[PDB]
């Protein structure tokens, strides 16, 4: 993939996982069990 | 200094009548963060013992953390449980007959105070 | 003084079938008026 | 909105000042009024 | 798995400068679920006994639950209490004179966790 | 009967791994209500000690203030605490080699169970 960043400055994509978490079932409040959402980042440097 | 902390606490509180049986006392979820199990003696028994322990929701995985005898009336369990698939607070009375020097039948206090799974992040 | 009342979650609510909006407005001015009165009661009771 | 929207509270509240009549006196002076309840008399018997 | 567990509960702190006199440390509301009473002494005491229990809001009903010498300066109660009329835990001490041993006053610390008598229902 | 209680409380729960050093487990807030410290041994460890205290965010501030040997691989401090100014719980390995007995790495597990400053007003 070729990204499009003319700007040459150090970059960084990010991508979001999927989410694993149990839930809550029935009347149990959300905050019983809350999830986290987890983003996943990564940096490419140029080179000369 | 920055962590993530549980905000959510629960107590449940459960009798039971103080003769021999099992009962299931406390239902906790996955990942609950128990932090006090205290069982009480309401009245004058004569003899038995009360155990205190986890058991699985079906199978018979029970394993008392804490016995209590005739003479003490009350306990402490003095651990902290992180809650992994033993999803099941459990009391057994073996030994008990009727109430006992009272008349009045003997009750059994159980509380549970956990924290639930969920977490959020705080800094201070 | 007064009282509220909780809920379960939509889902329940509308399953076993209560109106939980008119049914605790009901029962709360219920327990309104029974507290005024007892208010009333009470203060004229009190000290003789 | 109080889970996150799937429950609801039902909340009354009541403001109201009540007092058995019982007048002092805007002085020292003695008035047969004074620590006196002023229209009412109890009536006491065993229930049972 | 299906249960009603209280959702709510409080902290109350209060200090008393430990000598002669009783004390109303912490309000309780009916149905609350006291399940810690912890007392610390702050300083150095010379003599003294300090007596901490329940007591009506309005009538007699002292009844020491937790009682402190001099020498350990810290205790908690053994006990779990759900508050039903005495709803005023309170302190007294009998013996005690001016500080001692340090030239500063000496205090003392209740802290109370109490759950509130409200319940919700959750299932795991 | 009308008092000032704290409403909110966290739990904060963290692992190292039982070798020798210093860790920096719990921060807590200024005019935090820590109610509960428990300190538990997962594994067969063989020789050591472990102390958890409190310390500075920054400087060297360290105190002891539960100590646990080997044997009972559970412990809770005694004493409670107002955070003045120490805003770290802190725990120090000094001795300890590797796992022993078992081949499976020791755990340690502390647990914080603390009220949060803020307090709100109820009456009863």
């Amino acid at each position: 993939r070729l990204f499009s960043v003319a700007s040459q400055q150090p970059f960084r994509p990010r991508i979001k996982a999927q989410l694993t978490g149990s839930g809550v079932s029935g009347n149990t409040d959300f905050e019983a069990n809350y999830d986290n959402l987890e983003i996943l980042s990564q940096t490419i440097y140029p080179d000369a | 200094m920055k962590q993530k902390v549980h905000s959510v606490s629960y107590l449940a509180k459960a009798e039971f009548e103080y003769k021999n049986g099992v009962y299931d006392l406390v239902a906790l979820p996955t990942g609950a963060e128990v932090i006090k199990i205290s069982l009480e003696v309401v009245g004058l028994p004569t003899a038995g013992h009360v155990s205190v322990g986890f058991k699985d929701e079906s199978k018979k995985n029970y394993s008392s953390i804490l016995t209590l005898p005739v003479n003490e009336t009350s306990g402490v369990v003095t651990k902290d449980y992180t809650v992994k698939s033993d999803k099941i607070v459990a009391a057994e009375v073996k030994d008990a007959l009727a109430e006992g020097s009272d008349g009045r039948p003997v009750k059994c206090v159980l509380r549970a105070l956990y924290f639930l799974p969920s977490v959020i992040e705080v800094e201070y | 003084f007064g009282n509220s009342l909780r809920s379960k979650i939509k889902a329940y609510s509308e399953l076993e079938r209560i109106d939980f909006i008119k049914e605790s407005v009901d029962s709360l001015t219920t327990w309104m008026n029974e507290e005024r009165d007892k208010r009333i009661v009470a203060s004229l009771t009190n000290d003789f | 909105t109080v889970d996150a929207g799937r429950k609801s509270l039902v909340g009354v509240d009541c403001l109201l000042g009540v007092s058995k009549a019982r007048y002092q006196s805007t002085d020292g002076v003695v008035t047969p009024y004074d620590n006196q309840d002023y229209a009412v008399i109890g009536l006491v018997s065993n229930m049972e």
